[PDB]
């Protein structure tokens, strides 16, 4: 959700070195969604056949 | 610890005079760092050189100086009627830094 | 160069005189060379050979 | 724009304290390393003391050493001088100033931005201070 | 949530004699604390 701002230096003749020198807007955690109806149907399935 | 002295304590010449003044030190400065500045009474101080032979950013070639060990000289090729003012030398080299007694060129 | 590149210094050693080079082709291929006398390098050749 | 603000100043009984401050503006106050300088009516000028751009380094003159401390805010933008058992011979205009934007190390290799307190490009009005009985 | 730190350094720059102050910001996942137990000096891990 971040958004980051990216500078860059030289650190060198042919060379640069690239890092967010800010955050805009609040700074948030990354974070991912797995569906839980779809993957609580998948465990149930995976334990069956691993029940076996 | 070191203690810069300055002279003539005070020079007296008609603008579009050549000037200069001598400082020195006690002991020598190390990397030629000494420095000059100029006041007018009234206003806070400017910076005329950085090291002991560089002009600050807005500073005229008119204003010059050199110098190696303990004797450095500044010179004004000519002398403009606002170049009327106290000088001051000051030694960045060995802490504490410190100002010279300065100079005074007046025509008033 | 500072701001575009390391710089190499050339080995003092090594000469820059040019050296004609010969340019070969594989064999199972040829090279065909135009003979004629006047030649603007477009168009038919009337007299060729052929060079390894 | 660019300009340095001084406030803090007055008339302290001697063996008193006084704290002085600096305010600063049009220019990045992380880059810099600044001093006080006084100046007695009829005197000349008078190094007191200087810091780094971080405060990581210090520096008094003999006059003033053991009584005196100096520190900064980097985020108020903003220099701070505490003054301790205060003499008479103390009473001065303090100026605030701006030191250098860059040092140099004992090996020749410049750093910009880590700025020191050698020497002044920039200079306040300044404040007085006053020790009396 | 301090999953992120406003670091200083001297960084290189195109001359050899010069060095150049930067800030940026690093996650605390590439950063390891020098033991200096001040808790304000760091480096990459
Ligand atoms: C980029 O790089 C430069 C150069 O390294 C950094 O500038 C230096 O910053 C440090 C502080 O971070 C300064 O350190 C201070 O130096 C004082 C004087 O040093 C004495 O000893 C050395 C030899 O070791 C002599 O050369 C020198 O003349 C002095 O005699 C010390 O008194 C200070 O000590 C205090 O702070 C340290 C902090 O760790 C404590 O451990 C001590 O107990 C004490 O309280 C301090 O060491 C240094 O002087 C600066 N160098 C220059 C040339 O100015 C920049 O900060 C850096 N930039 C970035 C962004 O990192
Ligand atoms: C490397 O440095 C040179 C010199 O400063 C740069 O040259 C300038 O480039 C601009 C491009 O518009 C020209 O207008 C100037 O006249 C050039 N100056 C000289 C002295 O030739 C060059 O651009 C730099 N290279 C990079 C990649 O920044
Ligand atoms: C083909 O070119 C060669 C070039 O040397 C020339 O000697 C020869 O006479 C040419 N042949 C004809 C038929 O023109
Ligand atoms: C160059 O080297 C000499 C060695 O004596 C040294 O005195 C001098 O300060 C050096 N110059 C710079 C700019 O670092």
């Amino acid at each position: 959700p971040n958004n980051n701002t990216v500078k860059s230096i030289r650190i060198g003749p042919g060379q640069a070195f690239y890092y967010t020198g800010d955050i805009i807007g609040d700074i948030r955690q990354a974070h991912c969604n797995v569906t839980r109806s779809r993957w609580n149907k998948t465990l149930q399935e995976v334990a069956e056949k691993l029940r076996t | 610890e070191i203690v810069l002295t300055q002279s003539p304590g005070t020079l007296s010449l008609s603008p579009g005079e050549r000037a200069t003044l001598s400082c020195r030190a006690s002991q020598s400065v190390s990397s030629s760092y000494l420095a000059w500045y100029q006041q007018k009474p009234g206003q806070a101080p400017r910076l005329l050189i950085y090291g002991a032979s560089s002009r600050a950013t807005g500073i005229p070639d008119r204003f010059s100086g050199s110098g190696s060990g303990t004797d450095f000289t500044l010179t004004i090729s000519r002398l403009e009627p606002e170049d009327f003012a106290v000088y001051y030398c000051q030694q960045y080299g060995s802490s504490p830094y410190t100002f010279g007694q300065g100079t005074k060129v007046e025509i008033k | 160069n500072c701001n575009t590149s390391a710089i190499t210094q050339a080995c003092p050693k090594v000469s820059f005189e040019p050296i004609p080079i010969h340019y070969c082709t594989p064999a199972g291929f040829a090279i065909l060379k135009c003979k004629d006398e006047g030649f603007n390098g477009t168009g038919l050749c009337k007299n060729v050979s052929t060079v390894q | 724009e660019v300009q340095l603000v001084e406030s803090g100043g007055g008339v302290v009984r001697p063996g008193g304290s006084l704290r002085l401050s600096c305010a600063a503006s049009g220019f990045t106050f992380d880059d810099y390393g600044m001093s006080w300088v006084r100046q007695a009516p009829g005197k000349g000028l008078e190094w007191v003391s200087g810091i780094n751009w971080n405060g990581g380094s210090t520096g008094y003159a003999d006059s003033v050493k053991g009584r005196f401390t100096i520190s900064r805010d980097n985020a108020k933008n903003s220099l701070y001088l505490q003054m301790n058992s205060l003499r008479a011979e103390d009473t001065a205009l303090y100026h605030c100033a701006r030191g250098t934007d860059y040092t140099i190390d004992d090996q020749g290799i410049h750093y910009y931005g880590s700025g020191t307190y050698w020497y002044f490009d920039l200079w306040g009005r300044g404040t007085l201070v006053t020790v009396s009985s | 949530r301090e999953g992120l730190k406003n670091c200083s350094f001297n960084m290189t720059t195109e001359l050899r004699d010069k060095r150049q102050k930067v800030y940026s910001l690093f996650y605390r996942l590439d950063i390891v604390p020098i033991n200096e137990n001040q808790g304000s000096e760091y480096r990459l891990i």
